[PDB]
């Protein structure tokens, strides 16, 4: 019962364009998924997130424990229901002060109180209760020395242990999460041990904690190189634009990332150069759009200048507008990307995009330039 | 501005000011309410969430203490306000001060009007003044004016004297600059009467204002906590009998339904729709009901109390609104506790769209000559 149908290849490098085929809705692969969590908290409808063409965002379960709590999600016919949202869902195994023991997850209480168990079989009942489209497995997530060893193999129990209490395979689809940190050989143990499990969908988990790029991306390599081809590959904590071209070349299918609803906060705008810090004077009289190729509504009705007033006033709706612009600008870059593998195109695809980027190939970033080389892609 | 009334029913002026906008194809129904903005957008509300809104009135108020300070930009805009902003299809009458964040009183002299926005205090002489409308171009656009003679603290006959003296010097200055202007003498000046609490000045400010060729006037000075007194109440009526019928009477700081009927009933056209504004900032959402024919205000309910926790109806059953359409007062009351915007974008869609189809009943009752059980409707909710 696969979930992941391969639609195109990159006949030189890893890029896959697939499409996943979920209980609310089918999801085009290479995919970018904002956090609805922070997006509703961004000020933005269902309908605005609709009609930017997102089929599939992230919600938060620890956030949804501690308000409303999934009695509550439960009594709104799940988040689908109380959020309103029509497409489709996936929701954190909610582990990540909290001691982790062999039981699960302890959570302690402010100012002493009774703590909080979250067992492997907990977060599934929680998880069930939200209703997602994809769930995601209880992990023991540790910062070096035998606790990370230590922290995999419960991790694989933990697996185990999740798959059991898993007892709708049909309407929730599990996802187990790679560890073994940075480490080579405990990564790839975790690749046999967890491969083994018949679970839908796997993600690489530990790659967002400052280790270095060179690490970074021979980790993801690695993790691409073991993962079935038959199922997708969910690289979390990634969301800038050079990292997602990067990760689809070495394989990778889905990313998660708070990264697009934060830097709209921020005054800053994404584009294909980078970024315009929309809060300085320089764009005070710049009466053209923040991006006159990009759908969004904001740069089909609004000029830079126009933002930048709204940015020094106490109107919320300035934030509104990036955070808008920000999602746009990630489902446009991945459905690109995801054209570019359909046209057989996607090297030259990423010698513009890095181009446009950086400039002249010299001054690109130098981990970019090995992980693309890794997989056939020059500058 | 050419104003055509239907009937005068027990002093209700129902009509329609036409051939309204730079194509002139534009026309505005009264009485009724202007939408209020903030930096020349409707608070919470970008052009998209605007869209989602029925009964959006036509007519755009702005705010030079929220545009004061851009007023180098929209001068290299060249294009007026309303392009500017993206709103390129709506009127707009550039009020002076915000109603809600107006600023501290004491900086009005015979020579300039200081106003207040994010950046800070901003200076206007008349020639300043008409220099911003100029950069602003908008429809219509209040008179510089002195409006400080009615305040809460005790003012005096001379304070008020010194008002119609002051804003009448300022509408003779600002009409010359008009002429001596193409871009300016496409906008409609209206005259602001003022007077404080005095009623000797508000007749003179108001015959000697309508003797001026103004395309309408402001009705300033008459806010009231909790709402308009029964002093002011009065003073309303004797200056709006010395008015032409043929122009437009505005009023700023009246927004509350209750006074809103009040002022209709003394010839008051137009009004701020600051009011659901207000409600939304405390996270209240209007439930009063304006059907004739079957801090926070008794015409709200305060989606942070605990007893919606569960609640899973809209905020008003039958409201047509997104936010009654697609969602639930629990879901309303989950984005105030953890301080999510979108609770101030959801109120606010159903608190404009219940505000403007309460204007719909006014002018639906003057058409039935039912006002009187419309306004007992309202104030039986206190
Ligand atoms: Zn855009
Ligand atoms: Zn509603």
């Amino acid at each position: 019962p696969r979930i992941m149908r391969l639609v195109a290849e990159c006949s030189r490098s890893g890029a896959r364009a697939g499409e996943l085929r979920l209980p609310h809705g089918t999801v085009a692969t290479p995919v970018f998924m904002p956090v609805g969590t922070q997006a509703t908290m961004k000020g933005i409808t269902t309908e605005q997130l609709d009609s930017l063409g997102c089929r599939i965002c992230l919600g938060n379960t620890y956030h949804l424990g501690l308000r409303p709590g999934p009695e509550l999600i439960r009594k709104a016919q799940g988040l689908h229901g109380f959020m309103n949202w029509p497409h489709n869902l996936l929701t954190d195994s909610g582990g990540f002060l909290s001691e982790v023991t062999e039981e699960g997850v302890h959570f302690r209480s402010p100012y002493d109180g009774e703590e909080t168990l979250l067992s492997p079989e907990r977060s599934v009942e929680i998880q069930n209760a939200l209703g997602s489209d994809i769930i995601m497995q209880l992990d023991h997530v540790v910062s070096t020395g035998p606790l990370v060893e230590e922290a995999m193999h419960r991790s694989v129990r933990w697996l185990d242990r999740c798959i059991a209490a898993h007892k709708h395979p049909d309407k929730q689809n599990l996802f187990a999460i790679i560890q073994g940190g940075l480490n080579a050989d405990l990564r790839t143990t975790c690749l046999k041990e967890m491969t083994k499990r018949d679970v839908p969908g796997f993600a690489i988990g530990g790659l967002s904690g400052g280790e270095s790029k060179a690490q970074f991306w021979k980790m993801v390599a690695l993790s691409t190189s073991m993962l079935p081809k038959d199922k997708p590959r969910y690289l979390m904590g990634v969301g800038y634009a050079t990292d997602l071209v990067v990760c689809v070349a070495l394989g990778c299918d889905m990313f998660d990332c708070v990264y697009p609803t934060r830097t709209a906060r921020f005054g800053s705008a994404l584009v294909p150069t980078g970024n315009l810090q929309l809060k300085k004077k320089q764009y005070a009289k710049d009466f053209s759009p923040i991006n006159p190729e990009c759908p969004c509504p904001t740069c089909q009705t609004h000029s830079r200048a126009f933002l930048h007033a709204l940015l020094h006033s106490d109107n919320t709706t300035a934030l509104h507008h990036l955070t808008v612009h920000n999602i746009a600008y990630q489902l446009q870059l991945l459905s690109a990307v995801r054209s570019s593998i359909l046209e057989q195109r996607f090297p030259d695809f990423v010698r513009n995009f890095m181009r446009t980027m950086y400039g002249d190939h010299s001054l690109c970033p130098a981990w970019a330039v090995e992980a693309l080389a890794s997989v056939g892609i020059m500058l | 501005p050419k104003l055509s009334l239907i009937k005068v029913v027990n002093g209700c002026r129902l009509g329609k000011i036409q051939n309204l906008g730079k194509a002139g194809d534009c026309t505005v129904d009264i009485p009724g309410c202007l939408l209020y903005t903030r930096t020349g957008s409707a608070p919470h509300l970008t052009h998209q969430t605007l869209r989602n809104i029925h009964g959006v009135p036509g007519i755009a108020q702005l705010t030079l203490s929220s545009l004061a300070e851009h007023h180098e930009v929209l001068a290299e805009y060249k294009k007026g306000v309303g392009s500017f902003i993206g709103m390129p299809e709506s009127l707009f009458y550039c009020s002076l001060h915000d109603p809600v964040t107006p600023g501290p009183a004491g900086y009005v002299t015979s020579k300039s009007v200081s106003v207040w926005g994010f950046g800070g205090r901003v200076e206007m002489t008349v020639s300043k003044f008409m220099a911003i409308q100029e950069a602003l171009q908008p429809d219509w656009f209040q008179c510089l004016s002195d409006g400080e003679a009615s305040c809460a603290e005790t003012t005096s006959i001379k304070r008020a004297r010194k008002s119609v003296d002051r804003s009448l010097l300022f509408l003779d200055s600002c009409l010359r600059l008009q002429e001596e202007s193409e871009v300016l003498q496409k906008s409609v000046i209206i005259g602001v009467i003022e007077g404080g609490d005095v009623m000797e000045e508000r007749l003179r400010s108001a015959r000697e204002t309508a003797k001026r060729p103004v395309g309408g006037f402001l009705l300033d000075g008459f806010q009231g906590d909790p709402a308009v007194t029964e002093t002011r109440l009065h003073l309303l009526s004797s200056v709006t009998a010395e008015l032409p019928e043929d122009k437009p009477r505005l009023i700023c700081g009246v927004s509350r339904p209750d006074e809103v009927l009040e002022c209709i009933e003394r010839g008051v056209d137009l009004f701020e729709s600051f009011f659901p504004y207000q409600v939304t900032e405390r996270g209240c959402a209007l439930t009063f009901t304006f059907d004739c024919q079957l801090e926070m205000t008794s015409f709200e309910i305060n989606l942070k109390e605990k007893k919606y926790q569960e609640d899973f109806d809209p905020l008003v059953r039958g409201c047509s609104c997104y936010c009654c359409k697609n969602h639930t007062r629990a879901y309303i009351h989950h984005l105030l506790m953890t301080n999510e915007l979108l609770a101030g974008v959801l109120l606010m869609m159903h608190n404009f769209e219940h505000y403007f189809g309460f204007f719909c009943s006014i002018r639906e009752a003057l058409k039935n000559d039912t006002l009187a059980q419309l306004k007992e409707l309202i104030c039986r909710q206190m």
